[PDB]
């Protein structure tokens, strides 16, 4: 890519770029599943380099590191690493595969004392509501181990917001995502950032496996999440993926929804 | 009676074209025949102009094939060569000229400087596109004309512009082969006739509203003219010979982010033109 | 000069209860938007007038959710959400910006009708809202 | 659509994508029933016209946006 | 004078065209005429076929009103 | 006399069109008219049929003002 862009603008043997600068362009100036964005970003770097060179060729070979990138681009539109934002109360970084590139569905659920029912916002589907119901049903089996009062279902309304309008995968794939979202919201403790998750939740509290583990392992690299949670029933689904996809990940193969919540719920009560 | 009166009206309109008739009597088939030797022209273009002369020897208000052939000859002999607008290879001079459009806009001037620094730094290190011409995007009330005029002033190009926005027929964009009237040399050919320097600036106005009732998409001609490896061989329905357009610079303006064909997304890119504010309008008013 | 074709009435917030100013834009010219919310004690359901889209519906739902989270911070009852029909007038239809761009404007419009206190003059605003009570960044700050 | 070019080189063929994004009738994959000059065939014949051989590698890009809101 | 001259010349062209070997006739049209006359067919179907055959003799080659007849 | 001369002028149109090319569409729009206004129908219905038939002076090749007119 870069040897094409620096040849678009006639930078033959004039501009060099290190690994850190390309990584800055990747993780700080474009977020999409493909590499179309990096083409135009490196093109803009080439054009700015041609501009700065045309007003004086002082340097024989200009090294562009991860420091002078903004001079050609400006402000990082996205966080460098997603491990720097905050832990939030009602936030669960989901995983999905939107046909326009993978992205994390920040499903947000708010618990308000009141009648006791499920408020269903954000264009849920049938399966999305059933997943919320399944998460509540499991959380009802074990409540005193999460600090909740045993009468929470009788008196707490839950406002659930799922982005991307309807379900993006055209099917439930964020079971444990909603499980941890609702557990944090009901317990009102900061859920963990920096860890995306996906799965299926079953009322006995079992993590049924997902389809297409490759997409749920990519759409967390593109989103910048470097610790993913997967169902244990997909352990053999990690024996055909290329080694590049598995690079940088601390994958927690899980089977219960009592061990997905070991990670995110560091504050239980 | 009404039909005969309208027939006599159109025939009298044909008769009262004395100015066209005078050109046909002396300039056409005689001065044009010598015009080949008087001016420098490519050998193949000269010989095809010789056939175009052979397409003459009949009245130009009779068979429309002869009329459109004479239009081809008039748009041929009045396009000289071996001349070009001088370059200013300094982005600083271009910025100096940009300083007085309104003030430079402080943003778009820099994007145009990107485009110019790439323009001077190419595979041949010359004016060859191999890249977009970066249509302008913004509200219609902004100084869209001022950017192109200032760049032409700085870069020393004889600025042009042609009507491509809001049209509905393809004779102001492409034209159609010289076998019937109503098919005319395209406005790009007219602009190339406007001046002989082979590096003009053919501003394309309101490209976002380009359309036509003539089915057969002009966007193919956009791809043809926007590709420098294909703009030298830029043909249309009308252009029966690949007309050598090598050093011709280009630029375009638009005012909407939606009405644009997708074959106009590669070899084409966005420049956003911010609107002016009451303080910006105050300053530009008071000063200019 | 003759009859004033333009007015300075788009430089004001119209400080009456429920009234709020939403900053909007078009790629061909400048404009704004206003909203008024009437809190009529009724069935407690949102009635949208103005051919509004659903996005305003969930934005108002999030605003009411944040109101319900901290009713005691504005002296509000814990049960009036079921009793207050919100009757909303917006001159335009859907929001020209994708999703909510007057989300905080909508939140304050809903809260004003539930707080019986008007808006502040010469103070415009725009932004996105989240159900947890956070304001999300708005893109295209130049046009806004 | 660069993988198309890679396969085309590996096969010494041509390569010409035809974006179907923004097609909602058979009047653009097939043509209008020819009854007047001023109407084209569909897209595939334009594709074959662009290339010069009977064995290209056509890439029907954006086939999901192929929709039908109109008669046909 | 020139217009009446060219009008008579165009009429000469048209008159000679009908006598120019009848190329358009039979080869591009009567082939369908035989196929109607050589299929074991119900009487009403042949009546309808002849009715729609007499609807022709106007140039659908510039008129969409009889391309439907040819396809019918 | 006037109310019958109107229909007489319509009949003169439809009969001169016989001598015109296409033979009045092989005597069409007269089969529809007679099958309507020979079978015993209410008079107001006959009149409104006359109007809704008079809308056949428009284009038909996709416009929803002659296909639906023919169906009606």
């Amino acid at each position: 890519l870069w040897p094409k862009q620096v040849r678009e603008s006639g930078m033959e043997g004039r501009i060099e770029v290190t690994d850190a600068a390309i990584l800055r362009v990747i993780s700080e100036y474009t977020r999409e599943a493909g590499v179309r964005g990096l083409e135009r970003e490196l093109g803009k770097i080439a054009r700015k380099g041609a501009k700065f060179w045309l007003e004086g060729a002082w340097e024989g070979l200009r090294t562009i590191d991860a420091s002078d990138i903004p001079t050609y681009l400006g402000i990082p539109r996205y966080r460098p690493d997603k491990a720097e934002t905050e832990p939030q109360v009602g936030t669960a970084q989901g995983l999905a595969w939107t046909p326009v590139g993978g992205t994390l569905l920040t499903i947000e659920v708010a618990a308000v004392p009141g009648s006791g029912k499920l408020s269903l916002t954000g264009q849920l589907g049938e399966v999305m509501k059933e997943s919320a119901q399944a998460a509540l049903t499991y959380l009802r089996a074990h409540t005193q181990d999460y600090g909740l009062p045993e009468d929470f279902y009788n008196k707490v309304d839950l406002h659930v917001h799922v982005p991307d309008g309807a379900t993006p995968k055209d099917g439930p794939s964020a079971g444990i995502t909603m499980a941890t979202a609702i557990a944090s919201a009901l317990s009102r403790r900061p859920a963990r950032m920096d860890i995306a998750m996906t799965g299926e939740v079953s009322l006995r509290g079992k993590v049924m496996p997902i389809g297409g583990v490759k997409e749920k392992l990519l759409a967390a690299h593109q989103a910048g999440i470097h610790k993913i949670v997967l169902p244990k029933d997909n352990e053999a689904q990690l024996e055909e993926l290329p080694k590049e996809v598995l690079e940088g990940l601390e994958i927690k193969l899980v089977e219960d929804v009592g061990e997905v919540l070991e990670y995110l719920l560091l504050p239980e009560p | 009676d009404t039909n005969q009166r309208e027939y006599y009206l159109r025939e009298q309109m044909k008769a009262i074209q004395k100015e066209l008739g005078g050109e046909d009597g002396l300039s056409d088939l005689e001065a044009l025949r010598k015009k080949i030797e008087e001016v420098g022209m490519p050998e193949a273009v000269k010989t095809k102009a010789l056939k175009e002369l052979d397409r003459l020897e009949r009245m130009q208000q009779g068979s429309p094939e002869a009329t459109v052939a004479r239009t081809y000859l008039d748009w041929l002999t009045e396009v000289p060569w071996s001349k070009a607008d001088p370059e200013v290879l300094d982005i600083n001079h271009t910025r100096q000229v940009l300083d007085e459009d309104h003030y430079g806009l402080k943003d778009v001037k820099e994007r145009i400087l990107e485009y110019l620094a790439v323009r001077q730094l190419t595979q041949g290190l010359d004016v060859r596109n191999k890249a977009p011409i970066l249509v302008l995007v913004g509200p219609p009330g902004v100084g869209k004309t001022s950017l192109g005029r200032s760049i032409a002033r700085s870069m020393n190009r004889k600025f042009h512009r042609i009507s491509l926005g809001g049209v509905r027929d393809e004779a102001e964009i492409r034209g159609h082969r010289r076998t019937y009237i109503g098919a005319m040399p395209g406005k790009l050919i007219h602009a190339m006739k406007q001046v002989g320097v082979i590096n003009p600036v053919i501003l394309l106005d309101e490209i976002d509203k380009m359309s036509s009732d003539w089915r057969g998409d002009p966007a193919s001609a956009m791809l043809e003219v926007l590709d420098p490896e294909q703009n030298n061989t830029f043909t249309d329905h009308y252009l029966d010979v690949p007309y050598d357009l090598s050093k011709v610079f280009f630029i375009t303006t638009a005012n909407t982010l939606q009405t644009i064909p997708r074959p106009l997304l590669d070899r084409m890119e966005v420049i956003e033109i911010p609107g002016y504010t009451n303080m910006e309008k105050q300053a530009i008013a008071r000063q200019y």
